[PDB]
């Protein structure tokens, strides 16, 4: 049972995740200054956050 | 028509947020609220 029920995993789960949606300072993300993703964030109002 | 309407900070509810630094304004996928002291 310890040797198969070792599972870290809580890793993030796409764009729809809580925590990027609704992000916290103790998590950091980002992306490359002047590129598709910043004007693909940029462009969508749901984005905004 | 105009009415006030009172809220209170809590909980996914209701998040209280400073204004932006440099417009001053409330952005987007918000709204403007007053508070007294």
């Amino acid at each position: 049972a310890f040797l198969v029920l070792d599972r870290p995993e809580e890793r993030i789960t796409g764009i729809n995740d809580p925590r990027l949606r609704n992000p916290s300072d103790k998590f950091i993300y980002a992306t490359v200054k002047q590129s598709s993703v910043d004007i693909y964030f940029r462009r969508q109002v749901e984005l905004s956050t | 028509d105009h009415l006030s309407i009172v809220t209170l900070e809590e909980a996914p509810f209701v998040i209280v947020e400073s204004v932006d630094p440099l417009s001053g304004t409330c952005m987007r996928n918000t709204v403007p609220c007053q508070k007294r002291i």
